[PDB]
């Protein structure tokens, strides 16, 4: 119960990544970094918000901030080197 | 509810076990644990004079009550055991020949 | 024959064991079916 | 459920033939958690007040 | 590893109840002694025994059984039915 | 007078096989619950309930994203971009 916890949560963030990546390839059009990244001061604020919090979404299931924490502490049924 | 007797024995045997277990999860540093169970202890030994059933069993739900207020987060389990950590971890497989479905193979 | 030969087999030539007694589907699925299944990726592979 | 007694199936503290719950799989050993200490409605304002 | 013996779950409850003052008698000890009668422990001292028996010994036992080791051979009995240590 | 006639030496059905013993015992509990579960709907009646998850998974949900989808229908043209430039098309 404590894997269905945890990738769970994982999982609940890889939805707004998915949906960050979706606005990635039709804002830029390119998945690679050399593109968005040469490209990236020229997109309006009102867009990158979009972006953005999809991608610390992303981050803040996985890097287990406050909106979602709780699989950390419910991962401690694996042994210690996991 | 009920004078010297078994079904009130072992009512407050039961309540004495987790009157002393409800502050053994609770608290460190052991002088102050057994120290506390002394007092808990003479609590216990100071009002087992009651001689009418009512004021008994008035004191019998508040101290039932009382030991309900002081619950605590998650009590000491040693790990074997099923609150515990070790609890299931490589349970042995029961012994069993292969239960067999197919004429044909296999 | 069918039956004597799978009644015996399960319950016990009888009295052996040894690995693998060829099946019935493996001679045309191993020697018709993966080879123009693997034809089929090569296929792919070099029509693109 | 206490895990004391000793019960057909340990795992998830059931007797061979006990009856179901109308709506078992919210009450089986696989649902969700349920804590016991807080009631629901003061563990909610616990946690708006922080 | 470490594995016990029944001599030592012998040992270990008779040096148990040794250090435990409400007893009768350091001598009157057996494997067969009664708590209750031949230790002269009340309905609540067995119960504090109990408490260390089950704190030394790693192991926690409900109240199902826990009224069911009157007698010292039972205690010694029931903890060496158990594989936890 | 009218029977089917003396030429027949009609037999029993076998389906033919082997007895697979059994790998399972069925709990009686498990078996009547599933049974209740899977024909839920012969047995299925209104009451508040059921008519306050009706009206909102079949009536007012569709409403709403008919709402959201009808609206919102050519205005995001999110395809290259600049900055101040328009992100609506309305
Ligand atoms: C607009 C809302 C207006 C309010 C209407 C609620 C409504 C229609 C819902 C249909 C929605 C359609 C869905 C499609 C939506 C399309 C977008 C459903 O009313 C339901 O309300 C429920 C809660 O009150 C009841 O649950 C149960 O309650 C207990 C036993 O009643 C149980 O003990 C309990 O365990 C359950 O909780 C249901 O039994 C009841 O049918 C109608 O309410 C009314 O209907 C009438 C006629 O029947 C009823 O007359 C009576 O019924 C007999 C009882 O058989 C009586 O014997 C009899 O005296 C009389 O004939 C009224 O009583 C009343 O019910
Ligand atoms: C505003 C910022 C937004 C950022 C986030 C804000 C906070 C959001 C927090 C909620 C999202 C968390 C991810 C949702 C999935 C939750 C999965 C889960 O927790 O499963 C755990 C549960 C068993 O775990 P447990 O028993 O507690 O383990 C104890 C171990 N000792 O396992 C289970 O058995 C649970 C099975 C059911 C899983 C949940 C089902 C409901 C999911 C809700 C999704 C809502 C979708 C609604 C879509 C509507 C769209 C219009």
């Amino acid at each position: 119960k404590s894997a269905l916890s945890a990738v769970l949560m994982n999982r609940f963030g890889d939805a707004f990544f998915v949906l960050g990546l979706c606005v990635i390839a039709y804002v830029f059009g390119t998945l690679n970094y050399s593109t968005i990244f040469a490209t990236a001061y020229l997109i309006n604020t009102d867009l990158l918000v979009l972006i953005m919090l999809a991608l610390f979404i992303a981050a803040m299931a996985k890097s287990a901030q406050f909106g979602l924490h709780n699989w950390l502490t419910l991962a401690m049924e694996g042994p210690t080197p996991v | 509810p009920v004078p010297f007797s078994a079904a009130n024995k072992k009512l407050v045997t039961s309540m004495y076990r987790q009157s002393l277990k409800l502050a053994r999860n609770w608290i460190s540093n052991r002088q102050l644990f057994r120290q506390k169970a002394v007092e808990i202890r003479h609590k216990f030994d100071q009002n087992a004079q009651i001689s009418n059933p009512r004021l008994l069993a008035r004191t019998l739900d508040e101290t039932r009550a009382h030991l309900y207020e002081f619950r605590h987060p998650d009590p000491i389990v040693p790990p074997s055991f099923p609150g515990g950590t070790k609890y299931e971890r490589n349970v042995p497989p029961r012994m069993e020949k292969i239960m067999q479905h197919n004429l044909y193979e296999p | 024959l069918k039956d004597y030969y799978y009644n015996g087999r399960r319950i016990l030539w009888e009295i052996k064991r040894e690995g693998a007694e060829k099946e019935d589907w493996v001679n045309q699925m191993y020697f018709l079916y993966a080879p123009s299944l693997i034809l089929l990726l090569i296929v792919m592979v070099y029509k693109s | 459920k206490n895990p004391y007694k000793k019960y057909d199936d340990q795992q998830d503290r059931r007797n061979l033939e006990e009856p179901l719950s109308v709506n078992d799989d919210l009450y089986d050993m696989w649902s969700p958690d349920r804590f016991t200490h807080f009631k629901n409605q003061d563990a909610l304002k616990y946690f708006i007040g922080f | 590893a470490h594995v016990l013996t029944k001599d030592m779950i012998q040992e270990r409850i008779v040096a148990l109840l040794e250090s435990f003052d409400k007893v009768n008698d350091a001598k009157n000890i057996t494997a067969t002694a009664n708590l209750t009668s031949d230790l002269g422990l009340d309905s609540l001292d067995v119960v504090e025994v109990v408490m260390a028996i089950e704190e030394e010994f790693g192991l926690e036992i409900p109240d199902h059984d826990a009224d069911e080791i009157k007698t010292v051979q039972q205690a010694i009995d029931y903890v060496s039915a158990q594989p936890a240590a | 007078e009218l029977k089917p006639s003396s030429a027949i030496q009609r037999g029993p059905l076998n389906k033919g096989g082997w007895d697979a013993p059994h790998a399972l015992h069925n709990d009686g509990a498990i078996d009547r619950y599933a049974h209740w579960r899977t024909f839920y709907q012969e047995r299925f009646k209104y009451t508040r309930a059921t008519g306050k998850s009706t009206l909102i998974f079949l009536v007012a949900f569709p409403a709403l994203i008919g709402y959201v989808a009808y609206q919102s229908e050519g205005l995001f043209e999110f395809a290259g971009k600049r900055r101040g430039e328009s992100v609506t098309t309305r």
